[PDB]
């Protein structure tokens, strides 16, 4: 469908993931 | 594609009059209609979207109506600056964007 | 207040390629899908193509399949559409467009000035 | 307890620029996206802009597209929105906001007090 | 942008009665709604999100219901401190955040 | 064999401050992020805060936003959580935690014994 | 935040039977879950992570399965030392960590 | 950690044939792999690092390929000396280093 | 030619401690971080610990977290890993290792001979 | 190690033209690169360091540019003395010093 | 004008030892670290080893780890590289080098004449 | 009051040698290290060399490495800089110097008058 | 080496004015900078050391500031005797001594 | 040089009190400090050397401690004779001997 919405959905989550890897990088 | 026919091709009128320009679709497009007015030497501008909703900054004197294949623009009181070429353009799903031929509104 | 200036026009012979640009100003270009609308000298309006916000999907009108390509470069705040196998019935003033951004409303709000392309000999 | 303090108001003529600030207090500002919300004197509420956590993306309402610039400075713990080419419609109270943080919920919890901007002669 | 219409514009009620506030969207917005209660002179406070979930620290007398285009904000027991302006807000995907006009609750 | 010992509990009036510690032993503390988990008398568990390995980023639950501030002392091999503006909802046993260390699993393996903090009059 | 609802609240069983504990979320958390056992008097212990993988040092009679919003922790053969309160905990991306209400197992 | 499963467990082959050892990671490890050859009674030797680069002094008959979660070690022409146990290793960032179960090459 | 010789093995009862050494020779031991690799009787390999060049940082596998301590003596060109509270799972031959030296490749090139450590009663 | 690939291996050119020699790194080396010119029978001489700075005593017709992984050495106006083999050498931190394969300049 | 002359070349069988010298002249040898650079017959250049100004630290390429040892004698104004367990790939011209002296640029400027080492039988 | 007077300048063809003196007066010469500073006719300032209090260590700028030899003689209360293999770049006005004597600051306080050295033909 | 850039090359001002001269380093020199004033026909004299400290016997109307690579020398009130050439000189550890180009103060 | 700064500039106390005087070093001076007491009309005398060692014949009520840049002279019980000016003096190697401004002890 050529008429599908060509945008970025301005309601996407704008915050930082609080469950991102908080450890150190052992490698 | 969906052929888009608008009538009349040309309709002359005077200041203060009330005019309708209609546009007919070859097949049902629900309410996915848009309208543009092109002043000579300038790009067409948006007036109506969704075939009934007024775009931001458009004076309230313009009004649109219709559903399916029959649609109409109604200008309550024609103004001297409302004199230009008007197009009807649809964006029905699973179809490519097509335009009308363009009604010309001429003084007197 | 967000203006689209097209460039890259002129006169071309049939069958030769040509590049057009739609460099925009003050528009948040990365978030908006853009369109090309073609206006023939016979005052007919034909939609050309659409490129999504990042170029993931591109759609073309039937008249320009396999001949016209449209590319979007969010980094340089500009749009590109290149024509191949050009011929006479593309003689028109080319208009850029910016899709409004509605949920299901495919309408254009901020049109460009337009850049003229002539196919002749 | 988290209080949002806005500043930078006053009265301006149509067509000039104006800077607003949303210096935050005790909020983990870097981890949160922020919004600007406008309340017209007609008691209507109208959303303006949003900036992501690091400023990767910004989304504007069409009413302020190309007129407003929203910028965030995480180091100084504050939010900035710079206004350009104002007019009579932008006469309203401006609220700062903080997105709640849900996976798919764009709702504001910690509102600011509000700063008044008037465009008149 | 999408038009949120909430009815009635003004509804007077006394202490302890049952007042329900409706909010109508121009199309289906699934259930991505919110409600705000603004007292005069203060910034509005969040009451309901996802159109049914009670926000933290909000009295349990508030309740939300409805889906699609029909929604309802229900007050279990109106209290002296409950009188304020109510706004309904939506954050549907691929659409920009808009609000309603705002209903007022008046004593007696 | 990795034990977490907390201290600093007691009973405090609402609106006062309180400091909590999570002095660890035999753990390579600097290489691990830490969590605080709250267990209410209703036997429910709530997550409170997390701090990365170097303290670069912190994240709090919405019920403790702006009121709670955690910090990590790598040299002293201990972790702090400072309490501000308490109220009756915060009366619960406070556990320490240690993030398992996986690539994308935020799960706690070595819990502490548990410290009790009572808010009443 | 995603609330975590697990059922049944209390499920009684004897030694040697097979029981299942379900944990239900309001919205999909992919496979990002964990399970905790709290015998009375001490801190909870890790049992399952990633909703299917058995944590180190845990007896193999415990099994976890499911994806999306429906999940299950199944004890293959109940033992005298597995009578405790079980909490299901998610750590889905961009959402804060919330625990379940707590399912208890009572003898006989 | 990231569990590594390599298949087949045992791959019987003769001199001069071509064998392919596959090493599947449970989650994406980009291109950070390493292949070890262990002859019985000896400490394992490095053959491939970065999953495609030949280590110094290794005969050019060994070749590594693949990316993401699917990787292959291919011996162009198996030699009498190249009959041993092979282990694949990942060293992806933020993850702990784990080894494979061990593929055995058996004569005939 | 780079030879790593280990020692300090034997048989101990569960719960007792044990010290291993990795006296190196002909290698610039000070400029290289080193690893210990464990080979279980099931012929499976498991990584144990890594120590940086100057001892600044240490990382352990979760199965040996808080029970194993690895220290390095640059002056004596040797590597130490002391285990505490041993149990049945720790019966395996222990290998020394030397990180290759690449920018981002934690791959072992010069393995040691091997020391057999038995835990039983 | 970081293996340098300088492309192309050989450019024939005459006196007075402009030649560009590239050096491609497998991974980011920031701006730490140096260019050497080896005439046959002699030890190579330093031309460029830090990938943009001109070494003392080198005629200004040599110029270097680029950062990251794409680095170019450009001789604005080639002279008869400037016919030699050119090596690109990186000295990125935490990585050992390596050299390119060596681009040659051939008259005509 | 700073000249470095190398010596000690010749032919040796694989596995035998050999000593190389870089007796410097007119250079303040004590203040500068030095490098050994090996040029294979295939016209390739390989970096071999570097020693600091006072010999505190040495670094080797992985192709010569444990087989090559470099030592510096500031008193006699000379540099030594002693090679053990040679093989066929080490047959090349050996160049002495001198680190430029910059803050962070490890670039050789004053090279030596060169010494040829042949490993064959 | 401490004055530094230089001597030994003149005109020399490129490639010849030249000696420069910095005989000092009323300065405790033995306790202070001394620098040489070169000012080109283009009004640029370049540092040349430094010798320690006892002459144990010397450091030269790379532009004069191996060509310039500086020597200090405490007994006669004077400093020497000998120039070898000069060229067109070494024509300048030469100032002596005297390091201020601080713990870690290399600044010059009692400059000399200056002696002019010309290299031409 | 570390190159020193000082701006502007020439800056004219009259008696009683306030001027600032900057010095920009290629890389961090911490606070190891010095400012020199050279009057025509004379050797330059020390003004500032440690990039902020006033040398003995220098009138207090000079002030220095900055850290890293951006440093500023400020004359509070210009005097007829303070018209000369100003150089910025760094003594960063492990780096050799270099000077700036030399800013000139011209009357009126 | 190295600047000796001691705080407070003036500290008043009565007999029987305990006072601590701190001296701040512009940069690390290890432990080579000293404290001198100047009674007006007399040359100062030595009390502490090496920043912690009590001199010979000094009352034991004087205490000194600290290393690096933070040093403290502590009087256990202030006595009627102990009202005078106190200086901190450093003799770090390769740096010249400097004194502080001097704190005044004033009765009540």
């Amino acid at each position: 469908d050529p008429n599908a919405n060509p945008n970025v959905d301005p309601n996407a989550n704008p915050n930082v993931d609080p469950n991102a890897n908080p450890n150190a990088n052992p490698n | 594609d969906i052929q888009m026919t608008q009538s009349p091709s040309t309709l002359s009128a005077s200041v203060g009059d009330r005019v309708t320009i209609t546009c007919r679709a070859s097949q049902s497009v629900s309410t996915s209609l848009a309208w543009y007015q092109q002043k000579p030497g300038k790009a067409p501008n948006l007036l109506i979207y969704q075939a009934s909703t007024l775009y931001r900054g458009v004076p309230s004197r313009f009004s649109g109506s219709g559903s399916g294949t029959e649609f109409t623009l109604t200008i309550g009181s024609l103004q001297p600056d409302d004199f230009a070429t008007y197009y009807c353009q649809h964006y029905n799903s699973y179809s490519r964007i097509t335009f009308g031929q363009g009604t010309r509104l001429e003084i007197k | 207040q967000v203006q689209l200036v097209e460039s890259g026009g002129g006169v071309v012979q049939p069958g030769r390629s040509l590049r057009l640009s739609c460099a925009a100003s003050r528009l948040t270009f990365r978030n908006f899908g853009m369109h090309w609308v073609r206006q023939t000298p016979g005052k007919g309006l034909e939609w050309v193509a659409v490129i999504w916000h990042d170029g993931s999907n591109k759609f073309y009108a039937d008249s320009v399949e396999g001949r016209f390509t449209i590319s979007r470069d969010n980094s340089k705040n500009t749009l590109y559409l290149q024509m191949n196998s050009l011929r006479d019935e593309d003689t028109a003033i080319y208009y850029c467009a910016k899709d409004w951004g509605g949920a299901s409303d495919r309408v254009f709000d901020y049109w460009g000035r337009g850049t003229l392309v002539i196919v002749s000999s």
